[PDB]
């Protein structure tokens, strides 16, 4: 039995009402479908058994409903600290699945991404390597395109990208962006730019430096 | 299904 | 109070197999099952096994079977996962969790009670201290506006790196990122802070990285170019 949560990201206002949905592969017998909310660094917390039963401690905004194939988790109320990834788990069967996820977070106004371009340092160039690091700090939402021209030529399969949480004072997103080269290719070029393209952007934003200069 | 099996030791256990 | 207290985190190299203990104080034990459930590097839950530890009714996850052994010690409370022939996909966060109790204690079946999670890396590289490199602020900053400057911790195994600003001090605008693992099999990460460009010039900014598994304590001062 495979579940499948929807949707991917649900982004909401705190105080608003969240409905999740969870559809399972095959009818899961006897109700047996669960909730658990998962923030970053923690266990899980259970907050639906048996479909609709809650247990002791989770507070009465969450309530389940569903039967079949179809199942629902509703916060009547979201508060601060209701914002997560919800996974919806069944186990009716012999062996229980858990979904892929639903990650409700906050929903406020589209930020454009600050971006700074960072070449690598001089004593990273004698060790043999070269690290540029394409920064774009403070944004909503964290959906952002990166792509590297190392003149004008597009790069793919040496950038790797990390993201963090969101920020629980302004629920903006940072993203960085290393595109990782020897020494030999890295003086073999000159021009190293970073394009980024976001909701919060009109035109794609390139932060470019001339090695050396 | 083995989820059930602690259920069944619980009811017989009480009974 | 209901604890399961789990085994500390390792480095196992693959092929090998691991063994993760799961002591559950303060609750019913034999008649209630354990559950075994791993989670990946930004992935979710998923669940591999269970056990009733009272007759040893071991359920295993059909993807796991012929790799993976449950055991319950009922004299000390304690529930086992044997995981053989670790691979890559094997590095994971692994949670012990035993099921809720209802109205006169009714299995509930869904897991209620979790571990702190024991995290295994499975992986050969050699344990490995950071080399810190400056993101140093541009000198094309805006003249009466905001600079961004930060470190590059590159290269560490295995995780985790504790980073900070000024000891301490410094907190305000300060993003560390989650580390990526790099295809040479080491760890990355960078931890940027933004400040205002009027004290580029006079405040001191100092990068602090600090790597318990190599025993590495690196201080970098970063400064414009």
């Amino acid at each position: 039995v495979v579940m499948t949560q929807s949707p991917g990201t649900l982004s909401l206002s705190p105080g608003e009402r969240a409905t999740l949905s969870c559809r399972a592969s095959q009818s899961v017998s006897g109700g047996a479908l669960a909730w658990y909310q998962q923030k970053p660094g923690q266990a899980p917390r259970l907050l639906i058994y048996d479909t609709s039963s809650r247990p002791t401690g989770v507070p009465g905004r969450f309530s389940g409903s569903g039967s079949g194939t179809d199942f629902s988790l509703t916060i009547s109320r979201l508060e601060p600290e209701d914002f997560a990834v919800y996974y919806c788990q069944q186990y009716g069967t012999s062996q229980s699945t858990f979904g892929q996820g639903t990650r409700l977070e906050i929903k406020r106004t589209v930020a454009a991404p600050s971006v700074f371009i960072f070449p690598p340092s001089d004593e990273q160039l004698k060790s043999g390597t070269a690290s540029v690091v394409c920064l774009l700090n403070n944004f909503y939402p964290r959906e952002a395109k990166v792509q590297w021209k190392v003149d004008n030529a597009l790069q793919s399969g040496n950038s790797q990208e990390s993201v963090t949480e969101q920020d629980s004072k302004d629920s903006t997103y940072s993203l960085s962006s290393t595109l990782t080269l020897s020494k030999a290719d890295y003086e073999k070029h000159k021009v190293y730019a970073c394009e980024v393209t976001h909701q919060g952007l009109s035109s794609p934003v390139t932060k470019s430096f001339n090695r050396g200069e | 299904n083995w989820f059930d099996i602690t259920n069944w030791l619980w009811y017989i256990k009480k009974k | 109070e209901v604890q399961l207290v789990q085994s500390g985190g390792e480095v196992k190299r693959p092929g090998s197999s691991v063994t993760v203990s799961c002591k559950a104080t303060g609750g019913t034990f034999s008649t209630l099952a354990f559950n075994w459930v791993r989670q990946a590097p930004g992935q979710g839950p998923e669940w591999m096994g269970g056990i009733v530890p009272l007759f040893s009714i071991v359920n295993y996850g059909q993807k796991f079977q012929g790799r993976l052994t449950i055991r319950a010690d009922k004299s000390t409370t304690t529930v086992f996962l044997d995981l053989s022939g670790l691979t890559s996909a094997d590095t994971a966060t692994y949670y012990c969790a035993r099921e809720g109790e209802g109205w006169f204690g009714k299995p509930l079946r869904a897991f209620e009670f979790w571990g702190q999670g024991t995290v295994i890396t499975v992986s050969s590289a050699s344990t490995k201290g950071p080399s810190v490199f400056p993101l140093a602020p541009s000198s094309k900053s805006t003249s009466g506006g905001t600079a961004a400057l930060g470190c590059l911790v590159k290269d560490y195994f295995p995780e985790p790196v504790t980073v900070s600003w000024n000891s301490g001090a410094l907190t305000s605008g300060v993003h560390t990122f989650p580390a990526v693992l790099q295809s040479s099999g080491l760890y990355s990460l960078s931890s940027v802070v933004t400040v205002p460009s009027s004290s580029l010039g006079t405040q001191t900014y100092i990068c602090n990285v600090n790597h318990k598994p190599s025993n590495t304590k690196v201080d970098k001062k970063v400064e414009p170019k």
